[PDB]
């Protein structure tokens, strides 16, 4: 092994927009292969983190505006391997998803990656040696701005100083996987 | 960035 397997997930919306994750995506998530869990929120209830912690022991979570869970904290900033990884759902970046903001935060928060959700688009690029990632939504959610909404998660696989993100997709009824490669 | 595809069954969840 020597990998450290990351979830990356959010904005699922369960159940007041979705009653559950795609069928295949379940098929892929089962216990005892991923060491961490980071979720960019709007869960929106406790089934779905009860949900979670069935896949991994370690499950970190950061509020969403839809979120009934108000003790997540707002932000949160934790370690894997060499690299520090910032977590925020997004819906306090203005405007939404603007690279301006977003590096800002990066600065402030001193990250190497920052995780951000809410725009339920996946995006994962590399931006002046900093890596931004966001993992879209998991159940296809829609939001305010589109509907048309691809499901998707994304998984880090940490080894050294390289970071592999695994992008899993549903598209048509099938699983679509990329993969983007960062270095530290 | 660079994103490069994945052949099936080599993504981490499929072995
Ligand atoms: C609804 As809030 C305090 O997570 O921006």
């Amino acid at each position: 092994a020597g990998h450290r397997l990351v979830l990356v997930l959010g904005d699922l919306h369960i159940p007041h927009r979705c009653n559950s994750l795609p069928a295949k995506f379940k098929k892929l998530l089962v216990p005892g292969k991923i060491q961490h869990i980071l979720c960019t929120g709007n869960l929106c209830t406790k089934e779905s983190y009860d949900y979670l912690k069935t896949l991994a022991g370690d499950v970190h979570i950061v509020r969403g505006d839809f979120d009934e869970n108000l003790n997540y904290p707002e932000q949160k900033v934790v370690t894997v391997g060499q690299f520090k990884i910032g977590l925020i759902h997004g819906h306090q970046v203005i405007p939404w998803g603007d690279m301006a903001s977003l590096a800002l935060l990066q600065r402030q928060f001193d990250v190497d990656i920052l995780i951000s959700g809410h725009t339920h688009k996946f995006e994962a690029f590399e931006h002046e040696n900093k890596f931004y990632i966001n993992p879209g939504s998991a159940t296809g959610a829609y939001n305010a701005l589109e509907t048309n909404i691809i499901p998707s998660f994304v998984l880090m696989d940490i080894q050294a100083s390289t970071v592999v993100t695994y992008v899993y997709q549903l598209i048509g009824d099938d699983v679509k996987v990329e993969r983007i490669e960062y270095k530290k | 960035v660079q994103r490069e595809d994945v052949e099936t069954g080599l993504d981490p969840l499929s072995l």
